[PDB]
């Protein structure tokens, strides 16, 4: 998997990349990790998936219940803490790291890292799932605070499709969204559109010379083609 | 499993010092640089740890919340010696569940014009001292407070830092899971204060450390 | 299977046999512990295994009969539903928390009607048990490392119709087949007859 | 450890060694490892210290209530089966005993051996422990039942003597009890090295 | 532990142109007690004792080895060792079976006949020599030895006043061990004279 | 992770017609460190004439010490104001151990007092808390070469009435050669000296090294 | 143990502790951990002594040869190499750990070898059990062209910081100078534990052991 | 769960349900017992003689071990249940303790089930 | 460790990181992973310091050897050869992962990587070491063919303070050294003049918001400082 | 542990007995296998453990016995000797490839003088002997299960100046106690005594 969350004025993005593995196999090519838990509150779902739609589902619950009591749109941090609690209870049997992310007009835009073990941390961008160690140094060099919404969304998108080149694990479509005052944007890229790939990538494109053909020379220039 | 690197504490005349850098790993992994680590826990005492940062933060929340509460309905304002007892408790409990607190704790504070400085670690083993130190501070730093100490009379202000960022810059240097990066807090006449971050100078120029000296092969 | 015990049905009796033998490793405590427990005036229960299973296991059924029997005026259960009850606890045993009693049983009765309305077939019965609640009813039966050169004398030369001091020689010949070819010392037996009379003990048989 | 005990005509032998060793290092020489229960009443202790003091104070414990609530004695059978009970119970819970329990109510003078598994065995002559191995080997050439008292506090004292001298964990002071019709009377304490230089 | 299957003790001590050393007499088998005449104690030549714990079987072995040996050096050398060449000797030996040990911790103890010096050593069971000036000590009671000999032993001791302290010492800690014990020999070595004692203990 | 740490170091007493001495080191070991050279958690005050005194674990000994401390509590509000003697502490004390059969408290412990009579005893237990009353006692790491000492020295065996002072170097004497020898031991001895007068206390220090 | 080593303008200071032990008790008070390898070449060993002990000698006597052959002196990379050689082939089972320091016509050499065989040559370096605790003194105070003095003050601080912070260290400083043309041992450079109490006088009056026999040989 | 408190003390140290339960004891059919040298005696009364009860009647004198029988007088189904523990009791002590009860310490076992019924809420 | 190399028009450039750790501990903060085999042929070694000094000595032993048989300076291919046939033969008994790089007249300037298990491919450009997992994407993202000896120093001291800030296994010193038909040129970057790290990078200045202090609002603003 | 041995010296004589069994796990193949080996004319030793360790060692024994005896002109090799040759060996096995011998022995000879020019001290000698290799001279010694009881009666009743006939009483007793507490059945002993004069049976020791 590669989640990620940033943060922008205004608002977040959410991105992640659409595949689901039994750690050689493919079982679905075309999940959806990003998952509502309130109108403008989502978080990314790494880890089992059958852990994280179960605590998603329950972080759900709660915060519609406790929208209905106050009367009120909740906030983002209560999202956390609810997920947050949950996580830290049930650290031993399960396998998770979430990011929730959303927009609410008290604080703005926030994100909130989730990993294994329970922890909750509040940030300006999170990643996580295994195409995670891959993008760490991406946003060192390439990210910048002060990005639009849509700088962001192309960013994110960007990001994503680096993991997914790299990481055996992360692949399919593209998958984002982004929350703010105004209404929820989903937005789905296909694997033929994406922005990055090694497949189209020139300096990948010709080969190794891995096979020379048996020659008079020490000389190294092209893999053999053709039978002699 | 988010975990903080070394902690260290020293006492001088009229107040603690307890030091850490701002970095949370995940195994090798340095994944934020930029966490306060230390928490403020009432009125008089801060505390920081090594180890599980899930565990300190909740260890923190359950003990902010009883300081907090008691001080709100008449009961007064908890002391470091308290505070400290009380956590020591809460640790030990935990530990004869088989469901231990994965840190150890560095506790500080100044009550009375008295400064505490204690550890607790994770089977609940606690001590106070002149000097405290946990994770790699143990093995790296304690060595310089304690020769420190050995003056007669005590340390200063600006001879308990000084020697505060001679450790931190051997952390740095020796240990792996770190950064230059570091935040101070000075309990001193009945109340804490965090600093904002600093770095320390370093050295990294020595001709023994040139590539003709340390090539394998000439 | 320290202990050697043995039993077989003839047509007016059952022979019962265990070995005195009580050990703490290899070091002898004593060989004259009575293995043969009498059950009731016409049963008795030859158990294997541990003193304290072994105890803790035929106290509890001797009980639970006793209290049957004033629950009905003293009237005699039959020898089949006493093994019903045994295996069921055994069987009850083998699930539970505490585990299975590492007992291994037979239970010998000769059944003789309550009152005139009863319609019992009165005789002899030998039941087989095991540790698990296996039971099954049989013409002879063992347990312990003596069991299978007995078993084989027997097929070879038990019948039905053996008169009581035949029987007697048979179960010497037996005891001393196991004291011949097994290792473990079982240098002693204690040997019960059930007969229409009741329990009775064999003395001549050692 | 070495314990033995046995049955004659004059009533019951008790004897014990004072020895407390982990394996290697010598804990204690002062062990008492005979345990007044209370005047009628003996028992010994062998393997777990600790378990065999705990569950014999609370054996002495029950035959008191038993004698408050009766107005009389128990007897030597049930006080028995109260310890073989417990151990029984605690059979699956890692206990570590091999005691005696001696006495003499109406129906004379009994002996059980009893331990952590929940047997319980009556019978003439029991030794138990580590040095048990040597002991029989003296006890099985001298016992009979008309020995005299004086014989067979020789007898029991020999006995634990050539168990300390060859075994590891077995030393120290040999004491001898004697249960008779009255209770039970301390018969000797003597240091086995000052035993040696008797026997020699 | 095999190096405590057989049980025993030895040690030595230094004084003013003297030693001595003193070993159990215990023979064993973990827990049962095989013999109770068996003291570990060999003397080389005359100025030279060794002692060996550990395994009885490499014990007897080993010590055979240093035997022959010493033959050998004594008609080759045509003089007798000095107890510095013998330690290294013996240090050398250990080590040639570094993969698979000889379970024997030895302790050497000598003096040079010219000069009157003493010279200590004890070994690991591969060899690596510990040579102190006050004394050192090997088998199942070590532990408790240390400690008597840090209190009891002081320099400049004659022959009488540091069998005393070595005899109290062996004894007492012989009696907190289960596997050493049934009293001692000791060797009490000067310049001139070698003396040997067979002091009483207990009989457990 | 083990829920058993050994923070090491020492006690020791002696008992005399009217007095006992007790004795433990002040240095608090971690792993491969030093935590710090100035604990007094092994020694425990619970009457004016009745010690706890610990080695092995230090949490499970401050645990200890503070069940105690309430049972003796509860004792005196049943109790009518007054305390138990020492002989019945070391009666509850063993009682309270055996107890945690099942999870052990990790200590090697001593009852230290005066008895009923005015005369000093000392009973030491084991983790689970078998015991005896014993004129000296010797727990923890150095335990293995004080106790062969204290044997020597007061019972002499193997050969053909002390002061207060006496006794005390003694004492003294035992933990020097101790921390010489013992990695684990070392810093300071506080020694409680018991009287029916009261309590005295000194210091008294060892290698540091 | 602690042992440590630093460069300096005309040379080179190695440093050590001096207590050996078995399990936690100390067999050896005054244990020399400073050896020979050749007229310009030192050691101190940490790891297993006999391992430490076995492979200095086999290399010195190694070296002995060599200077005898090419009538040469011994280079202190030549040393490395021939330890590093024998530690390799072994896989760490001889569990040897060194500070190899000398002095040669290429100037001062100061070099660390771990168990499996791998070097590293530095300008300061400790190893051994309170190789963390001494290797904090030497980045606080090294610098570049100390004097001998300077150096000898900052080995010495560097072990005492292992024996008053690490258990398996104790005792006192022994200290060895390396320069162009001489090699200068110092036990006991700085001895921080003196006795205070002194020692209780326990005596035996002779005949207080019972004997059971006596003989007697005369030398 | 019903838990109401059933005896109560009333103003002259009356406990009436215990009352009213001996005065169901004085209508109920009378029972005696004799102690001679060596045999007790236990008589009691049956209701009245019929043609049509059954000539093997029902005993209404219970064996509670091999060596102790009760007579009772009251409400019949009562006594039942009071026999059954009774015998429940005794061989719980054989287990317990190997030899059998003795008479005096069932008939303080019994008597502690009544007085235990005179205090339980519920009952 | 964090090792690389590249190849430029006429050259390589290797670089590598300082550290030498035992997992937590830092043993050696200025080893030099950059081994030289030839005149024109170094190494850069990962893994087990042990094996690979032994497995590069052993290699410049064999060059050195056939260098003076054949009089010829020797090409890099033979060198990766040797190298890889060591590294084959003792996959099961050594922790090793290795590039040679190098400079020859007949083939110009070639990297191979010998990764464990002991392969050889022959690239533009190789990563290595525990640090070389975030540096794919980093290379994917902003490496070029083309590039001068100046721009492939500079990029490659970049890479490695990208690594070795993320990466607790490396750090201290950046060594470079450029091979080409030129004299060979090191370098030494000291981590005080590193071109990047997260300690001085602007967007991680300010601290996360972890420590709000107790107040009558759920808004968050900044981390208390000072007791109340 | 399965077979005792036992010997003691006595002024002018050795005896030494074995337990004659053999067995397949619980089974008893048979009870009269001679496990008392005689070496020489004036030597034995009693085996104790499994058949094929135990014969194919003291087979090499007397081979290499034999042939010393003939590189020799017939002389007798001293019993310490023979021990010191016995120990080497079992201690060479040890660290070899094949591993030990599993076998426990008990060496008894009595050495009577060679030629007049011999010095040698004339009598019994007998030693301990383990699989390991350890070895030592004993006044008595045994292995085996039965060994603790033997030892202590022993230290109980033996002494020095036993005649012949108080000997084989006591070898008797001994062997009685094994049978009385041992659990494994050790039910047949052979018993032979070493002399003077040679090796002999003792018939009435069974």
């Amino acid at each position: 998997t590669t989640i990620m969350a940033v943060a922008f004025k205004g608002g977040v993005v959410l991105a992640a990349d659409s595949r689901t593995s039994t750690g050689t196999y493919v079982v679905n090519r075309a999940s959806n990790k990003l998952t509502k838990l309130a109108e403008k509150i989502y978080c990314c779902r790494s880890g089992s998936a059958a852990d994280t739609q179960a605590l998603a589902e329950q972080t759900a619950n709660y915060l519609e219940s406790y929208e209905i009591d106050t009367s009120k749109p909740v906030n983002v941090t209560t999202a956390a803490n609810i997920f947050k609690k949950l996580c830290y209870m049930n650290k031993w049997n399960i396998s998770a790291g979430i990011i929730v992310a959303g927009y609410d007009p008290l604080n703005g835009g926030s994100v909130y890292s989730i990993p294994s073990g329970g922890s909750c941390v509040k940030l300006d961008y999170a990643l996580g799932g295994s195409g995670s160690i891959f993008l760490y140094s991406f946003f060192d060099a390439n990210y910048k605070t002060g990005m639009s919404k849509e700088e962001c969304v192309c960013f994110c998108q960007r990001a994503v499709a680096h993991a997914y080149s790299r990481d055996g694990s992360s692949g399919g479509l593209i998958r984002t969204i982004a929350l703010h005052q105004g209404e929820p944007e989903d937005m789905t890229i296909p694997w033929t559109k994406t922005p990055y790939c090694m497949e189209k990538d020139p300096k990948y494109r010709d080969l190794a010379v891995q096979n020379p053909p048996f020659s008079s020379s020490a000389k190294i220039t092209v893999n053999q083609s053709r039978s002699e | 499993m988010a975990s903080g690197g070394s902690v260290i504490g020293v006492k001088y005349n009229g107040g603690v010092l307890l030091a850490c850098d701002t970095l949370l790993s995940y195994g090798s992994l340095a994944k934020w640089p930029n966490i306060p680590r230390m928490k403020l826990v009432g009125a008089y005492t801060v505390m920081c740890a090594t180890g599980d940062y899930a565990d300190f933060q909740e260890m923190t929340t359950m003990i902010e919340n009883h300081v907090n509460r008691q001080q709100m309905y008449g009961g007064g304002a908890l002391t470091p010696n308290e505070v400290f007892c009380y956590l020591q408790r809460h640790v030990y409990h935990k530990r004869s569940q088989f469901e231990p607190c994965l840190c150890r704790f560095v506790v500080a504070g100044c009550h009375g014009g008295e400064p505490f400085l204690g550890g607790v670690d994770d089977v609940g083993t606690r001590w106070t001292d002149d000097c405290v130190a946990a994770g790699y501070g143990a093995y790296v730093a304690l060595p310089l407070l304690r020769q420190a100490l050995e003056k007669p009379g005590g340390l200063t202000r600006e001879e308990a830092i000084r020697v505060i960022k001679d450790c931190l810059r051997v952390l740095f240097y020796r240990e792996c899971r770190a950064i230059n990066k570091f935040q101070i807090a000075d309990a001193t006449s009945d109340m804490v204060s965090i600093g904002e971050p600093f770095e320390v100078e370093t050295n990294w120029e020595y001709d023994g450390f040139c590539f003709e000296k340390t090539a394998i092969i000439r | 299977m320290s202990e050697t015990t043995i039993a077989f049905r003839c047509n007016g009796f059952v022979l019962v046999a265990a070995a005195g033998l009580n050990a703490f490793y290899y070091i002898k405590i004593m060989d004259t512990e009575d293995k043969v427990t009498q059950l009731d005036s016409h049963k008795v229960v030859a158990c294997a295994g541990e003193n304290g299973p072994r105890v803790n296991f035929v106290e509890y059924i001797k009980c639970n009969m006793a209290l049957k029997r004033m629950r009905e005026h003293g009237r005699v259960i039959r020898t089949s539903a006493a093994a019903s009850f045994m295996r069921n606890a055994l069987a009850g045993a083998l699930r539970s928390r505490d585990g299975a009693y590492l007992v291994n049983c037979l239970l010998a009765g000769y059944d003789v009607a309550a009152s005139s309305d009863d319609d019992i077939a009165t005789g002899p019965h030998l039941y087989y048990m095991d540790y698990l609640g296996t039971m099954q009813e049989v013409p002879y039966g063992c347990h312990g490392y003596g069991a299978s050169f007995v078993i084989a004398m027997l097929d070879r030369l038990w019948r039905p119709d053996l008169t009581a001091q035949e029987a007697v020689d048979l179960m010497q010949k037996c005891c001393d087949e196991v004291k011949k070819r097994v290792v473990i010392s079982n240098d002693k037996f204690i040997c019960k007859a059930v007969t229409e009379n009741g329990v009775e003990i064999v003395n001549t048989v050692s | 450890t070495t314990t033995l005990g046995f049955h004659f005509d004059g009533g019951i032998i008790l004897a014990v060694d004072s020895r407390a060793s982990s394996g290697q290092y010598i804990s204690s020489q002062t062990v008492m490892k005979v345990l007044e229960i209370n005047e009628y009443l003996l028992g010994t202790m062998a393997g777990g210290a600790a378990d065999c003091q705990y569950w014999e104070r609370v054996l002495g414990m029950e035959c008191r209530l038993w004698e408050l609530r009766n107005n009389c004695r128990i007897s030597v059978a049930a006080a028995s089966k109260i310890l073989a009970n417990i151990t029984y119970s605690y059979r699956n819970y890692g206990l570590s005993m091999g005691t005696m329990v001696a006495g003499w109510d109406q129906f004379g003078p009994s002996l059980y051996y009893v331990d952590d598994k929940g047997t319980r065995v009556k019978h003439e002559l029991f030794s138990v422990g580590s040095g048990s191995i040597y002991a029989y080997g003296v006890l099985d050439q001298g016992y009979r039942k008309n020995l005299t008292v004086e014989e067979a506090c020789e007898l029991a004292r020999r006995s634990i003597f050539h168990a300390t001298y060859r075994d590891g964990a077995s030393g120290g002071i040999v004491t001898v009890y004697h249960v008779h019709q009255g209770g039970w009377t301390q018969i000797s304490r003597d240091d086995q090295t000052k035993l040696y230089d008797r026997y020699v | 532990s095999i190096l405590t299957y057989s049980g025993g003790s030895c040690l030595a001590m230094a004084g003013d142109g003297c030693f001595v050393i003193v070993s159990d007499n215990r023979l064993g088998e973990q827990l049962k007690t095989i013999s109770m005449e068996v003291p570990k104690l060999h003397v080389i030549n005359e100025s030279i004792v060794l002692g060996l714990t550990g395994l009885r079987t490499d014990q007897q072995t080993f010590s055979e080895k240093v035997r022959f040996r010493n033959e050998l050096y004594k008609l080759r050398e045509e003089r007798e060792i000095g107890g510095k060449a013998f330690a290294a000797l013996v240090s050398s030996m250990l080590y040639e079976a570094r993969f698979g040990p000889w379970f024997v911790e030895p302790v050497i103890a000598s003096i040079d006949k010219r000069t009157g010096e003493v010279y200590l050593c004890a070994m690991d069971l591969i060899g690596a020599p510990c040579e102190p000036e006050d004394y050192v000590c090997a088998g199942t009671c070590a532990e408790s030895l240390h400690g008597m000999c840090e209190a009891l032993w002081r320099p400049g001791l004659g022959p009488e006043e540091l069998f005393e302290v070595a005899a109290q010492a062996m004894l007492s800690a012989c009696d907190r061990d289960s596997l050493s014990g049934y009293g001692a020999v000791a060797a009490i070595v000067t310049r001139d004279k070698m003396t040997t004692r067979l002091i009483n203990g207990r009989k457990d | 992770w083990s829920p058993y740490a050994d923070n090491g170091g020492t006690i020791a007493a002696i008992a005399g017609k009217n007095y006992v001495i007790l004795g433990g080191d002040t240095r608090l070991n971690g792993d491969f460190c030093i935590h710090t050279r100035d604990d007094r958690t092994k020694l425990f005050q619970l009457t004016e004439h009745t010690f706890l005194a610990s080695t092995g674990m230090q949490a499970d000994r401050l645990q200890l010490q503070q069940m105690l401390k309430y049972r003796i509590q509860w004792y005196q509000y049943n109790n009518g104001g007054k305390l138990p003697s020492t002989k019945a502490i070391a009666k509850l004390t063993s009682t309270m151990l055996y107890q945690r059969r099942f999870f052990p408290y990790y200590t090697f412990n001593m009852v230290v007092g005066l008895d009923e009579k005015g005369a000093g005893v000392c009973y030491s237990y084991d983790p689970v808390g078998s015991t005896e009353p014993f004129r000296y006692g010797t727990s923890g790491s150095a335990s293995s070469f004080v106790e062969p000492l204290m044997d020597c020295l007061l019972t002499r065996q193997h050969m053909v009435e002390l002061s207060m002072t006496e006794t005390l170097e003694m004492l003294k004497n035992a933990f020097t050669g101790a921390a010489e020898r013992d990695i684990f031991t070392g810093d300071a001895v506080c020694f409680h000296i018991i009287t029916a007068d009261g309590i005295r206390s000194e210091l008294f220090e060892l290698r540091n090294d | 143990t602690t042992i440590v080593g630093v460069v300096y303008k005309e040379g080179v200071v190695l440093g050590a502790d001096t207590r050996a032990t078995e399990g936690s008790i100390v067999a050896d008070k005054r244990c020399k951990k400073i050896h020979y390898m050749a007229p310009n070449i030192m050691c101190c060993g940490a790891g297993t002594a006999a391992d430490t002990e076995a492979v200095t000698n086999m290399v010195s006597a190694n070296l002995a040869l060599h200077r005898l052959d090419t009538g040469k002196q011994s280079r202190v990379h030549e040393a490395l190499t021939m330890l590093k050689r024998h530690l390799y082939r072994y896989q760490g089972h001889v569990s040897a750990a060194l500070v190899l320091g000398g002095v040669d016509v290429e100037g001062p050499f100061l070099a660390t070898v771990a168990p499996h065989g791998s070097t590293d040559r530095l300008p300061f370096v400790s190893m051994g059990s309170g190789s963390i605790a001494a290797m904090s003194a030497l980045e606080t105070g090294y610098k570049e062209n100390m004097t001998l003095e300077e150096a000898k003050e900052l080995v010495a601080s560097a072990i005492r910081k292992g024996i008053f912070n690490d258990p398996y260290s104790g005792t006192q400083v022994d200290l060895c100078v390396i320069t162009k043309t001489k090699t200068e041992l110092l036990i006991g450079y700085d001895k921080p534990n003196e006795r205070k109490y002194p020692k209780q006088e326990i005596r035996f009056p002779p005949g207080t052991t019972p004997v059971l026999r006596e003989e007697i040989r005369r030398l | 769960s019903y838990d109401r408190a059933i005896t109560v003390f009333s103003p002259d140290g009356h406990l009436f349900q215990v009352e009213y339960a001996q005065e169901a004891v004085r209508k109920g059919l009378c029972a005696v017992g004799v102690r001679g040298k060596d045999s007790i005696i236990f008589a009691v009364e049956k209701k009245s003689v019929q043609k049509l009860q059954d000539s093997r009647t029902i005993r209404k004198i219970y064996k509670l071990d091999e060596h102790i029988y009760l007579a009772f007088a009251g409400l019949s189904a009562d006594a039942r249940v009071l026999v059954n523990h009774a015998q429940l009791e005794c061989q719980r002590f054989r287990l317990n303790y190997e030899d059998a009860v003795d008479v005096d310490l069932l008939v303080r076992y019994v008597a502690k089930v009544q007085q235990k019924s005179t205090q339980s809420s519920g009952s």
